[PDB]
C-alpha cells in the first residue's frame, strides 16, 4: 500500500459506508433448497458493514442457536471480532478460537467477512481458511457452518452465503498455496446455502478485552497464534484513532514553546 | 405595529473604534508641525487644578477605623480619593467618579469594600465574612490577576478572601461561596450569571465596582450594558439593593454613564478631568503620513530610534509593541541603531553598580534573547518569557538599572512599574477576531499611557505616540476627554436578548422593552437620536421611545426565531425558552453559529465531520485563510492525522488544521498564523463544550462521546491516545513518552507493584513516583442491581465505590462524572446524569436510582459508562445483561367505568342513612354509582381502584351501612396507613356515623390498654397498620379481634411503602382469621387505580367479578398534569431558579383560583411564600392573591405567633409546616377554604394530613436531603400521587391542575408513573423478623414447615409468582418458588436466633425466648433487643442507659437534614452527659442529644422539637423494653434505673 495519502483518502471514503448500509441484496439463486436456513439480524449486519473498510477485508466470527421446535433455522445471535490483518483478497486471522462464557450456550455457525467487488465463486482463500480452521477445530461442523460475503457494489451492499462440501473440505485442508488460482480447486467444492435477514430480533458483538480488534496498522504487532481474551462491548471504526496510534503518537513535544507566541487573553475563563 | 429593523445596518463597523464626535478640539499650547513625512503635534502636560480653599489630602487617621486597616503604610489620601472619601464610606449611594488612568481609583474601590466590610464588624471578632460579597469587575484578565494579589495584600488584616473568578462552572461557585471580594471580568460575571451560578449568593452580594466603565465604548461594551441593566432591574424588582461604583475615564457623555448607572447627578457624580492625573504628562503625537507601508515601518523604526535618543541620557523609556516576537525584533533593532549611530553608552554610562548588576544578572540569565540585551540599557518582557526572568527585568527596572523596556500592553496591565517617558509604536495589531490588521483600543492605549510618569521619581510623564496621520484624530480624541462614549449593544441585542429569556427576567415583548430601556444603549438613542439612526422625527413621536424599543425587540425575537432559540409568536408577543437558546446563552454562543450547528449536527458524524463543523462557526466567518501562510499550512495539513476533506485553500480548512496542529502540540512559524491558533483554541473550548452538550441533550450515544472526549482532548492539549499520565503536568515527558513506546492498555498498570511498574518501564528511580500517579488516577467501580417494576420499566440501583487515593492538589475540592445508559447499538442514550463526587465522600458507596424504558424487542444489553467530565481515558463501562431478565406479565385492562345513569340518593334503602347524604350531592359520581352494587348489595370481598378524591371512603361507607342493615352490633375496623389521614377520617365519620347514625367511633392511640377497651366499645374502630398489629399479634387471646365482621382496609396501594409490610401482614393475618373462625371477615379494600389488582384480590379474598380497577383518567375532575423539566444537577440553585417558573405558572393557569404549592423542607416554605410575594410585587399585581380585604385578616391574623406569616398572609399568601402549632395550621387552612387568601405554600411531609383541596397544585424539587447518606432522595410515589389528588376541588372547579417542577432526570420517571395505573410490590422480606418472631410466640409457626404456610398467606407469595425478578428469583417454577421461601425463612430464623430471641430444636422447630417474647410484647426491633441484652450489663446505669436507648433500632429514621449539624454540636457541649466520639450525622447520637435536651427542658429549634416528640413517642415503650429485659436478666439496680 502507499500508506501515505492513500489511507487519507480510503478513510474519507469510509466515512461514508453508513449510506450503504439502505441498500442490501441477497442472491437467491442456485440454492439447494435441502440445507438449513439461516437469519441474519440486520442490527449486526448494519454495524459490520460501517465498521469496514472498502479495500481492505474484514472478518469475524458467527455464532447462533435455532429457534424453539425449528432446528433447520439457525439464528445467527453474536458476532466476534478478533485481532485480524487483511488485504484486499484474504483476512489473517489467528488460530485461537473464540472462547468465552456466553459463547458456551451458541453453536458456531461459521465467519463472515467484506469483498471488495463482488465475484460469481467463492475464492480460494476462503475455502481454504474455512477448511484450514475446521481442521484445526473440531467443534466446526462442515454441515452447519457457513460463509458469508458481503461485496461492495455500486452503491450497495450483496450478501452471499456458501457452504462448504466435503470435497471442498479435503482440498482446502491439503493445500497450501496462497496465490489467486491454485490447484485442484473446483466449483463442486462449494454450495449456496438460504440466508435471509430479520428485523424481530437483535444480535450483540463480542471484541477483545486487552487491545482492539482492527491491527492493519499494527501489523507487525500480530501473529496467528497470538492469544486474546474476549468482552462484551461493541466494536470501533477501522480508521479509529486507537487503530493507528502512529499517526498520532509519532509527533514530537513542545520545547521553548509558546514564547513567541500571539497575546490574547482569554476573558470568558 | 411592530417594524423590522436592520440591525447590522444600525451597528457601528468600527466598535470600540467608532467615532462620535466629529471635532477634536486640543488645549491651547497645542502646536503641530509638518517635519518630514509625518507631523509632529504636542500637548503639554496640563496644570494640576489648584487645591480648593477648602479641601485638602486628609490622613488615614480621619476615616472610620475599619476602614484604617486597609490603608497600611498610607499617611495622606490622594487628591480624588479625599474628595469623594465620604461619598465611598459614609453612604450606600451609586456613585460616578471619572478620574484619569493612574489616578487611583482602585484606592476608591477600596474604601467602597472597606464601607462594606464596617458594615460587618463582628464586635468581638474582627469580619462576619460569611454575610457578604463584594463584585469587582476590571475589564482585563492580567490586571483581574494582580488586583487579586494587591487586594488581598491590603486587607490581610480582616481575613477577607479576595479571589478571582476562573475555571469551571462547578469551580466558579464553589470559589464564589468560600471567598468575599470576587474580582472578575465583564465576560466571566456575564457568562456565571447567565449560566446562574451565583444565583445563591447574588442576595449577598451588596456591591458591584465597574472599574474603567469607558469599556462601554468598546465591542466588550455590550457585555457591561448587559451587566448593569441585569443588576439595575434585579435591584428594583426584587427590592434588594446593589451598590454601583463606576469608575471611569475622564471622557464626554458622563452624565448619560451616570444615568445608566443611576447614579444622583448631584451627591453620586463628580468630574476629575485629566488636569488631575498625578504625574501629568506632555503627550506627542507622530502621524506618519507616506502611502506605502514599507516606508512607513521603516519611519516608525526611525522615529522611535529618535525618540529613545530623545531622553537616551535623561529619563527611563516604556516602549510599547503589539507582539512577543516583535519586543525582541525592535528591542534589538534599536540597540543596533544606537551601536551603529555611537550612542549606546548614552544609556549605561560608567554606572558601575548598575553596569556591574546587569551584567551578573545576564550571564544569572537563562533567557538567551534577554541575556543578549541586559548587558546593555535594553531590555524586553513579555508574557511569553519564564516568570523568574520577567520578574527579574520588573525589579532592574524598579532599581533603575535598565534605561529602556520594550513590552507589550500585558506588561502595562499586569504590573504597575511607571516609568518616565512611554512610545506607543505603531499602535497596529493583528486582530484575528476582525481577521485583520486594527488598531489599538481605547482601553488598552490608556492604561499604557498610565505608566506615563511615576509618582514618586517623575515629576512630568512624556507620552510619545507614533501612529497614522488618519488615526492621529482618534487617539488625539480618546486622550484629550473627546471621545463620548456610545453604546455597541446594536451589535449584540439578540445575544442579550436571549440570555434574558433565558435566564427568565424577560417574558413577552413587553418585559424584553421594559428591560430594554434600562440599557446604556436607551440613553444614547434618546439623547442623540440620529447617531443611532433615529430621526428627530421619531423621538418626538415617541417621547420614552417605547415604539423603537418594541421595533428593536421584535427585530431581535424575529432572528431569535429564526435561528430556532426561543418560541416567539407575533400574536402575543410571548417569548418560550428552547433548549438550543439555553445552551446558546450559557456558552455564549452566536445565534448563526447555533443555527449552523442545528443544520449540521446528525447522529451519523464521524470524527472528519466533527472537526469541520465546528470549524464552520461563524466566529470565524472574520478569519480568512491568507496566501502567506499557505506552504506552512500544507505542512500542518501533511502532518495532522484526521484528514481534512476540505481544500487548504478554505478558511475552514484553515481552522482544521489550526486546531490539529495546537492538539497535536505541533511549533509554528507564522504570527499571523499563532495568532489565529490562539484565537480558534480559546474559542474551541466554549464552542466544543456547546456542540457537546447539545448532542447530549438530543440523545446521540457515539456523537457525545466523541465530542466530550474532543473537548476534554483541547483542554487537556493531548490526543487521548497517549498516555494519560501526562494530565499529570508534574511527571516528566520524557517517563511519560517511554511509557508511550512501550504501548500497553493503561490498565495494566494497575494491579502491578511499583517496582513491577518500575522494571516494566525500565525507570526504577521513577518507579514510586509512577506507582503515586497511578493510584491517584481517579478510578470507580460499578455494581449494579436490577429489578423490573412492569412490562415496560424496569429500575437499576447502582452503587459507585472509588478506586483511587484522593488528593486535593491534584483533585480539589469535587471530581464530576457523566453516567450514561445506552441501548445495545449504543447508539441512543436512555439515560444521562451528572454525578458529583465531592472530597467528603469519597472511599464509600453511592447508590444512584434511575428507570430505564425497555422496549418490544428485548434487547440483549443495556450499557452504562461512567466518564470523567474533566479527565481523558478515564472511562469505567459494565453491560446490564437481559439473558436471565423475566419480564412480569402485562396488566389486564382496566374495569371501564360502564356509562350507568346518575345513581340517585333514594337508591339507598335506609331513611336514616340518606339523612347523612341528602344535602351534600343529590347524584353519586359514576364511581360510586358502578361499585354500589357490588359494596353494598353483595357481601364478596371488594377491591376498588379509584383515583385519589374519587370518594372510595363512600363506597367503603356503603359496605358499613350493609353491615349494619345485616346487624347493628357488627365492627368495621377502619385501617389507614398514616395516622394524620386516620384523624382527618375518624373526624368525617364522627361528624357522619356518631352525631347522625349514634353509632360509636373509636379511635385507636399507640396505648394497648385503651386500644382493646375502645376496640371492645366502639363499632367503627379507626386505626393504623402499626397500632393494629400491636392488637393482632395476640389475636387468639383477644377476641374482639376476632368477632369482626368488616375489615375496610384504606388505600392499601400504600403497601409497597415504608412501613407497608405491617399492614401487609395484619391483612394476611386477617384473612388466615376468617379462614380459620367460622365465620368471613369481609374486607373492602380502597386503592389508587392497580395495574396488578387482580394479585391483590386474589389473595384477600376478592373476585374477578369484584375486582373494581380504574384508569387515572377516571377521575370525577379531569386532571391537566404539566411536568417541567430543570436541567439544575445542583439542588439548592435549582431550587431558586423555580421560584420566577411558579409565579409564571400561577399566572398561566390559575390566575383567580386557589393554588397550593407543595416545598420540600421545613425551611424552603417560608422562603418560596417570600419570594412568590416579591415577584408579585415586581410586578404591577401586589396583593393580587389576597381574594378578601385586610379587613377580614386581622381576626385572625390576630391568632398567629409568626410575624413573618402574618406579612405574607396580609399580602396575600399562607404557608404550613410541621413547626407550625395545629392552631396555626387550621387557621390558614380555614382561610383558604374559605377563598380570602390564593396562595398556600405547605411542607411536604404534610401532604397527608390537609383538610384543603385547591384548583391548582404545584410540586416544588420532588427531592429531599437525607443526610445519613447525605443525598437528595426522590418523593416517594405514593406522597407524589397524594399530592397530585390533593387538586381535586369537585364542584368549584371544572378541572384540576397540576405543575410538578422536577429534575429533567425524573422528567421521564413522573411523566411515565403518573398517567397509567400505579404497579405495587411488597418489601417484606427485609423487615420480616420483627412480625415473624411475633407470630412465633403467638405459637401460630412451629416447625419451618408451618413458616412457608404461613408465608404463603403474605401478598409477598402471590407477587412472587408474577415478577419474581423483583425478589432475587430466578424462575416461576415449583422448586424455585419453594427454594426461595425456604432460602428466606431459615435466614431469618438462623439471625433471629443468633439474637437468641428464639430457639431453634432438630434444625426444624421454633421456640420462643425471653427476648423474642419481650420484643413481641411491647412492639420493639429484634435487633434493637439484641444491642439492649448485649450491651446492658449487671453494673450499667442512667448516664450510660440512655445511650443504650439512643442505640435502639427504632431511631434509625429520625431526619437528618442540612444545616443540623452545628447546631447539634452546640447542644453536644451543653448537656449533663458527654458524648464519646460523637459524629453527628449519626441518628443515635442526635437521639441522645434531643432526649438530654428534653430532660433538663432546654429551649429547642421548632424543627428539632419537631423529632423530639417522634423520640418521646417511642422512648416509653423503649424503656419498658428495658426495664422487662432486665428483669428477665435478673438485675435490681440495672432495673431500678431504666
Amino acid at each position: 500500500f502507499s500508506s501515505k495519502t492513500e489511507w487519507r483518502v480510503r478513510a474519507i471514503s469510509a466515512a461514508n459506508l453508513h449510506l450503504r448500509t439502505n441498500h442490501i441484496y441477497v442472491s437467491s439463486d442456485d440454492i439447494k433448497e435441502t440445507g438449513y436456513t439461516y437469519i441474519l439480524p440486520k442490527n449486526v449486519l448494519k454495524k459490520f458493514i460501517c465498521i469496514s473498510d472498502l479495500r481492505a477485508q474484514i472478518a469475524g466470527y458467527l455464532y447462533g442457536v435455532s429457534p424453539p421446535d425449528n432446528p433447520q433455522v439457525k439464528e445467527i445471535r453474536c458476532i466476534v471480532m478478533v485481532p485480524q490483518w487483511g488485504t484486499h483478497q484474504t483476512v489473517h486471522l489467528p488460530g485461537q478460537l473464540p472462547q468465552h462464557e456466553y459463547l458456551k450456550e451458541m453453536e458456531p455457525l461459521g465467519w463472515i467477512h467484506t469483498q471488495p467487488n463482488e465475484s460469481p465463486q467463492l475464492s480460494p482463500q476462503d475455502v481454504t481458511t474455512h477448511a484450514k480452521i475446521m481442521a484445526d477445530n473440531p467443534s466446526w461442523d462442515g454441515e452447519k457452518t457457513i460463509i458469508i460475503t458481503c461485496s461492495f457494489t455500486p452503491g450497495s451492499c450483496t450478501l452471499t452465503a456458501y457452504k462448504l462440501t466435503p470435497s471442498g473440505y479435503e482440498w482446502g485442508r491439503q493445500n497450501t498455496d496462497k496465490g489467486n488460482n491454485p490447484k485442484g480447486y473446483l466449483p463442486s467444492h462449494y454450495e449456496r446455502v438460504q440466508m435471509l435477514l430479520s428485523d424481530r430480533f437483535l444480535g450483540f458483538f463480542m471484541v477483545p478485552a486487552q487491545s482492539s480488534w482492527n491491527y492493519n496498522f499494527m501489523g507487525v504487532r500480530h501473529d496467528p497464534n497470538m492469544k486474546y481474551e474476549l468482552q462484551l462491548a461493541n466494536p470501533k471504526e477501522f480508521y479509529h484513532e486507537v487503530h493507528r496510534p502512529s499517526h498520532f503518537l509519532n509527533f514530537a513535544l513542545l520545547q521553548e514553546g509558546e514564547v513567541y507566541s500571539a497575546d490574547r487573553e482569554d476573558l470568558y475563563a | 405595529p411592530r417594524q423590522v429593523l436592520d440591525l447590522e445596518d444600525l451597528v457601528f463597523t468600527q466598535g470600540s473604534h467608532f467615532m462620535a464626535n466629529k471635532r477634536c478640539q486640543l488645549p491651547d499650547g497645542s502646536f503641530r508641525r509638518q517635519r518630514k513625512g509625518y507631523e509632529e503635534v504636542h500637548v503639554p502636560a496640563l496644570k494640576p487644578k489648584p487645591f480648593g480653599s477648602e479641601e485638602q489630602l486628609l490622613p488615614v487617621e480621619k476615616l472610620p477605623k475599619y476602614a484604617q486597616a486597609g490603608f497600611e503604610g498610607f499617611k495622606t489620601l490622594n487628591r480624588i480619593q479625599s474628595k469623594l472619601y465620604r461619598a465611598a464610606l459614609e453612604t450606600d449611594e451609586n456613585l460616578l467618579l471619572c478620574a484619569p488612568t493612574g489616578a487611583g481609583k482602585t484606592n476608591v474601590a477600596l474604601m467602597c469594600m472597606l464601607r462594606e466590610i464596617g458594615k460587618h464588624i463582628n464586635m468581638d471578632g474582627t469580619i462576619n465574612v460569611d454575610d457578604f460579597k463584594i463584585i469587582y469587575i476590571a475589564p482585563m484578565r492580567s490586571l483581574v490577576q494582580e488586583m487579586v494579589g494587591s487586594f488581598g495584600k491590603r486587607l490581610a488584616t480582616y481575613g477577607i478572601t479576595v479571589a478571582e473568578l476562573t475555571g469551571d462552572h462547578q469551580l466558579c461557585k464553589e470559589e464564589i461561596s468560600a471567598t468575599q471580594i470576587i474580582v472578575c471580568t465583564p465576560e466571566k460575571w456575564d457568562i456565571i450569571t447567565r449560566k446562574g451560578g451565583e444565583r445563591t449568593y447574588t442576595q449577598l452580594v451588596r456591591l458591584i465596582i465597574l472599574d474603567e466603565i469607558h469599556l462601554l465604548h468598546d465591542d466588550r461594551g455590550p457585555v457591561l450594558e448587559a451587566l448593569v441593566a441585569r443588576a439595575i432591574r434585579n435591584i428594583e424588582m426584587t427590592q434588594e439593593d446593589v451598590r454601583l461604583i463606576g469608575l471611569s475615564a475622564t471622557l464626554p457623555n458622563y452624565e448619560d454613564v451616570a444615568t445608566f448607572l443611576r447614579v444622583d447627578p448631584a451627591k453620586g457624580l463628580f468630574y476629575f478631568d485629566n488636569s488631575f492625573r498625578p504625574v501629568p504628562l506632555e503627550q506627542t503625537y507622530v502621524g506618519i503620513t507616506e502611502k506605502k507601508a514599507i516606508k512607513r515601518f521603516q519611519i516608525m523604526n526611525e522615529i522611535v530610534y529618535e525618540k529613545i535618543m530623545e531622553h537616551a541620557g535623561k529619563n527611563q523609556v516604556l516602549v510599547f509593541v503589539h507582539s512577543r516576537k516583535e519586543t525582541g525584533k525592535t528591542a534589538r533593532a534599536i540597540r543596533d541603531m544606537c551601536l551603529e549611530k555611537d550612542t549606546l553608552g548614552l544609556f549605561l554610562r560608567e554606572g558601575s553598580a548598575s553596569t556591574e548588576v546587569l551584567r551578573t544578572e545576564a550571564e544569572q540569565c537563562k533567557n538567551l534573547e534577554l541575556k543578549d540585551l541586559l548587558p546593555y540599557g535594553f531590555a524586553i518582557h513579555h508574557a511569553g518569557m519564564t516568570r523568574v526572568d520577567r520578574t527579574l527585568v520588573e525589579d532592574l527596572f524598579a532599581d533603575k538599572h535598565i534605561q529602556v523596556l520594550v513590552s507589550t500592553a500585558t506588561l502595562a496591565w499586569g504590573v504597575n512599574l511607571p516609568a518616565h517617558t512611554v512610545i506607543i509604536k505603531g499602535t497596529q495589531v493583528y486582530s484575528p477576531e476582525k481577521g485583520r490588521w486594527t488598531e489599538l483600543g481605547a482601553l488598552d492605549i490608556l492604561q499604557m499611557l498610565g505608566r506615563a510618569g511615576r509618582p514618586q521619581y517623575d515629576t512630568k510623564g512624556e507620552g510619545i505616540l507614533i501612529t497614522s496621520h488618519g488615526e492621529l484624530q482618534y487617539y488625539l480624541s480618546l486622550l484629550n476627554q473627546q471621545l463620548p462614549i456610545e453604546s455597541q449593544m446594536v451589535s449584540k441585542l439578540p445575544d442579550m436578548l436571549n440570555a434574558e429569556i433565558v435566564l427568565g427576567n424577560v417574558q413577552n415583548a413587553k418585559d424584553a422593552v421594559n428591560w430594554l430601556g434600562y440599557a446604556y444603549l436607551y440613553i444614547r438613542m434618546l439623547r442623540s437620536p440620529t447617531l443611532y439612526g433615529i430621526s428627530h422625527d421619531d423621538l418626538k413621536g415617541d417621547p420614552l421611545l417605547d415604539q423603537r424599543r418594541l421595533d428593536l425587540v421584535h427585530t431581535a425575537a424575529l432572528m431569535l426565531d429564526k435561528n430556532n432559540l426561543v418560541k416567539y409568536d407575533k400574536k402575543t408577543g410571548n417569548f418560550q425558552v428552547t433548549e438550543l437558546g439555553r445552551i446558546a446563552s450559557h456558552y455564549y454562543i452566536t445565534n448563526d453559529t447555533v443555527q449552523t450547528y442545528n443544520q449540521l449536527l446528525k447522529p451519523t458524524l464521524s470524527e472528519i465531520e466533527l472537526f469541520r463543523v465546528f470549524s464552520l462557526s461563524s466566529e470565524f466567518k472574520n478569519i480568512t485563510v491568507r496566501e502567506e501562510e499557505k506552504l506552512e499550512l500544507q505542512k500542518l495539513l501533511e502532518r495532522v492525522p484526521i484528514p481534512v476533506k476540505e481544500s487548504i485553500e478554505e478558511p475552514s480548512a484553515k481552522i482544521n488544521v489550526l486546531l490539529q496542529a495546537f492538539i497535536s502540540q505541533l511549533k509554528l512559524e507564522g504570527f499571523a498564523l499563532m495568532a489565529d491558533m490562539v484565537y480558534v483554541t480559546q474559542s474551541a473550548g466554549r464552542l466544543m463544550r456547546a456542540i457537546f452538550e447539545i448532542v447530549l441533550n438530543r440523545g446521540w450515544a457515539q456523537l457525545t462521546d466523541k465530542t466530550l472526549n474532543l473537548c476534554k482532548m483541547i483542554d487537556k492539549r493531548m490526543w487521548q491516545s497517549m498516555c494519560p499520565l501526562r494530565q499529570f503536568r508534574k511527571l516528566p515527558e520524557e517517563v511519560v513518552k517511554k511509557i508511550e513506546k512501550k504501548n500497553f492498555p493503561f490498565e495494566r498498570l494497575y494491579d502491578l507493584n511499583h517496582n513491577e511498574i518500575g522494571e516494566l518501564i525500565r525507570m526504577p528511580k521513577m518507579g514510586k513516583t509512577i506507582h503515586k500517579y497511578v493510584h491517584l488516577f481517579p478510578k470507580l467501580e460499578l455494581s449494579v442491581h436490577l429489578q423490573p417494576i412492569t412490562r415496560s420499566t424496569l429500575k437499576v440501583e447502582l452503587t459507585i465505590t472509588p478506586d483511587f487515593q484522593w488528593d486535593e492538589k491534584v483533585h480539589g475540592s469535587s471530581e464530576a462524572f457523566w453516567i450514561l445508559v445506552e441501548d445495545v447499538d449504543s447508539e441512543v442514550i436512555l439515560h444521562h446524569e451528572y454525578f458529583l463526587l465531592k472530597a467528603k465522600y469519597a472511599q464509600d458507596e453511592h447508590l444512584i436510582t434511575f428507570f430505564v424504558p425497555v422496549f418490544e424487542p428485548l434487547p440483549p444489553q443495556y450499557f452504562i459508562r461512567v466518564v470523567s467530565d474533566r479527565w481523558l481515558s478515564c472511562e469505567t463501562q459494565l453491560p446490564v445483561s437481559f439473558r436471565h431478565l423475566i419480564l412480569p406479565e402485562k396488566y389486564p385492562p382496566p374495569t371501564e367505568l360502564l356509562d350507568l345513569q346518575p345513581l340517585p340518593v333514594s337508591a339507598l334503602r335506609n331513611s336514616a342513612f340518606e339523612s347523612l347524604y341528602q344535602d351534600k350531592f343529590p347524584f353519586f359520581n359514576p364511581i360510586q354509582t358502578q361499585v354500589f352494587n357490588t359494596v353494598y348489595n353483595s357481601d364478596d370481598n371488594v377491591f376498588v381502584g379509584a383515583p385519589t378524591g374519587s370518594g372510595k371512603t363512600i363506597c367503603a361507607e356503603f359496605a358499613i351501612l350493609r353491615m349494619l342493615l345485616q346487624s347493628s352490633e357488627g365492627r368495621c375496623v377502619y385501617i389507614t396507613p398514616m395516622e394524620a389521614l386516620a384523624e382527618q377520617v375518624y373526624m368525617d365519620w364522627y361528624e357522619k356515623f356518631q352525631d347522625r347514625l349514634n353509632k360509636k367511633v373509636v379511635l385507636l392511640t399507640g396505648e394497648t390498654s385503651t386500644d382493646l377497651k375502645l376496640l371492645g366499645k366502639g363499632n367503627i374502630i379507626i386505626s393504623t397498620p402499626e397500632k393494629w398489629d400491636i392488637l393482632s399479634r395476640r389475636w387468639k387471646q383477644r377476641k374482639n379481634v376476632q368477632n369482626i365482621n368488616l375489615f375496610v382496609v384504606d388505600e392499601v396501594h400504600l403497601i409497597g411503602g415504608e412501613n407497608g409490610p405491617v399492614l401487609e401482614v395484619i391483612c394476611s393475618r386477617m384473612r388466615y382469621i376468617s379462614s380459620q373462625i367460622e365465620r368471613p371477615i369481609r374486607i373492602v379494600a380502597l386503592s389508587s387505580s392497580l395495574s396488578n389488582a387482580k394479585d391483590v384480590a386474589h389473595w384477600l379474598g376478592c373476585s374477578a367479578t369484584s375486582t373494581f380497577n380504574f384508569h387515572p383518567n377516571v377521575r370525577p375532575v379531569p386532571l391537566e398534569l404539566h411536568i417541567q423539566g430543570f436541567n439544575i444537577s445542583h439542588t439548592q440553585t435549582r431550587l431558586l431558579s423555580m421560584a420566577k417558573p411558579v409565579y409564571h405558572a400561577i399566572t398561566k393557569h390559575s390566575p383567580k383560583k386557589p393554588v397550593i404549592v407543595f416545598v420540600p423542607s421545613r425551611k424552603q416554605t417560608r422562603l418560596t411564600a417570600i419570594d412568590i410575594l416579591t415577584t408579585c410585587a415586581a410586578d404591577i399585581q401586589r396583593q393580587r392573591f389576597l381574594h378578601c380585604t385586610e379587613k377580614d385578616l386581622i381576626p385572625y391574623l390576630e391568632k398567629l405567633s409568626d410575624s413573618t406569616l402574618k406579612e405574607t398572609l396580609l399580602n396575600g399568601v399562607g404557608y404550613l409546616h410541621e413547626g407550625l402549632s395545629p392552631m396555626e395550621r387550621r387557621l390558614v387552612e380555614q382561610l383558604f377554604s374559605s377563598g380570602a387568601i390564593q396562595v398556600v405554600v405547605a411542607s411536604r411531609s404534610l401532604c397527608w394530613g390537609m383538610n384543603v383541596a385547591a384548583h391548582l397544585v404545584i410540586i416544588m424539587d420532588t427531592q429531599y436531603y437525607n443526610g445519613k447518606i447525605h443525598a437528595y432522595v426522590d418523593y416517594p410515589i405514593y406522597d407524589v400521587l397524594q399530592m397530585v389528588g390533593h387538586a381535586n376541588r369537585p364542584l368549584q372547579d371544572d378541572e384540576g391542575r397540576c405543575v410538578i417542577m422536577c429534575q429533567g432526570s425524573k422528567k421521564d420517571f413522573f411523566k411515565k408513573f403518573l398517567y397509567e395505573p400505579l404497579p405495587v410490590e411488597s418489601h417484606l422480606d427485609h423487615c420480616m423478623h420483627d412480625h415473624f418472631n411475633a407470630e412465633i410466640v403467638t405459637k401460630t409457626i412451629e416447625n419451618k414447615q408451618d413458616a412457608v404456610d404461613y408465608l404463603t398467606w403474605t401478598f409477598l407469595y402471590r407477587r412472587m409468582t408474577q415478577n419474581p425478578n423483583y425478589y432475587n428469583l430466578q424462575g416461576i417454577s415449583h422448586r424455585h418458588l419453594s427454594d426461595h421461601l425456604s432460602e428466606l425463612v431459615e435466614q431469618t430464623l438462623s439471625d433471629l436466633e443468633q439474637s437468641k430471641c428464639i430457639s431453634i430444636e432438630d434444625e426444624m422447630d421454633v421456640a420462643p425466648l425471653n427476648l423474642g417474647m419481650i420484643a413481641a410484647y411491647y412492639y420493639i426491633n429484634y435487633t434493637t433487643i439484641e444491642l439492649f441484652s448485649m450491651s446492658l450489663n449487671a453494673k450499667t446505669k442512667v448516664r450510660g442507659l440512655i445511650e443504650i436507648i439512643s442505640n435502639a433500632a427504632e431511631y434509625e429514621n429520625i431526619p437528618i437534614r442540612h444545616h443540623e449539624d452545628n447546631l447539634l454540636r452546640q447542644l453536644a457541649q451543653k448537656v449533663p452527659h458527654k458524648l464519646n466520639n460523637p459524629k453527628f450525622n449519626d441518628p443515635h447520637v442526635k437521639t441522645n442529644l434531643l432526649l438530654q435536651a428534653h430532660l433538663s427542658r432546654m429551649q429547642l429549634s421548632a424543627e428539632l422539637q419537631s423529632d423530639t416528640e417522634e423520640i418521646l413517642s417511642k422512648a416509653i415503650r423503649l424503656i419498658q423494653a428495658c426495664v422487662d429485659v432486665l428483669s428477665s436478666n435478673g438485675w435490681l439496680s440495672p432495673a431500678l434505673a431504666a
